[PDB]
């Protein structure tokens, strides 16, 4: 064996980031159940569309979506 | 005393835990509600912010109401299963179960369904 070279550049993974969890669902005045954004057509409700500038995707399908809404 | 003091839901929860038919937490509960997964619903009475509770209520309303209040979350957790067993009886690290929703059911009829039926039919 020889000496280890080490050209630096140490990269770490992704630690999720805990965040505020849920905000994309609302109740107006009790009775009126109100949704933010839109649900997935490929798989049933419980999945929201990820809203960008003419870019949409879902997490149960991991990525598979494209159409603007 | 022989009558169940709202123990006609704890048993159900236990059964669900056993056969992995639990939507535990808020998001999971919501998911269960939105389609044909969640059939019974239990929420915390000591919800912080109240917004969460409101959301749960809204979800329950959607088409058909499965909600029942009972009492707290920690107790529910203790009943169902939170912690690495620990000795003969209970002694687990006491943390709340949050909003708990039943999938699958598993067990049939018993004293479990009568109270729920009563709640439904008014
Ligand atoms: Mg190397
Ligand atoms: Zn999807």
């Amino acid at each position: 064996k020889k000496v280890y070279t080490t050209p630096k550049k140490i990269r770490h993974k992704h630690k999720k980031v805990k965040l505020a969890v849920l905000n994309y669902y609302k109740v107006d005045d009790e009775g009126k159940v109100a949704k933010l954004r839109k649900e997935c057509p490929n798989c049933g409700p419980g999945i929201f569309l990820a809203n960008h500038g003419d870019r949409f995707y879902c997490g149960k399908c991991h990525s598979t979506f494209a159409t603007q809404k | 005393a022989e009558l169940t003091i709202e123990d006609a839901l704890k048993v159900v929860l236990r059964t669900s835990l056993v056969h992995d038919g639990l939507a535990r937490g808020l998001r999971e509960s919501a998911k269960a509600l939105t389609r044909g997964e969640g059939q019974l619903a239990v929420l915390v009475e000591s919800v912080t912010e109240e917004a969460i509770s409101k959301l749960v209520q809204g979800l329950a309303t959607e088409n058909n109401v499965p909600l029942i209040k009972v009492a707290d979350a920690k107790q529910l957790g203790e009943w169902a299963g939170l912690g690495k067993i620990d000795r003969d009886g209970n002694a687990r690290k006491v943390v709340g179960a949050s909003v708990v929703v039943v999938k699958n059911w598993g067990a049939d009829t018993q004293e479990r369904e009568i109270l729920l039926e009563h709640f439904s039919q008014q």
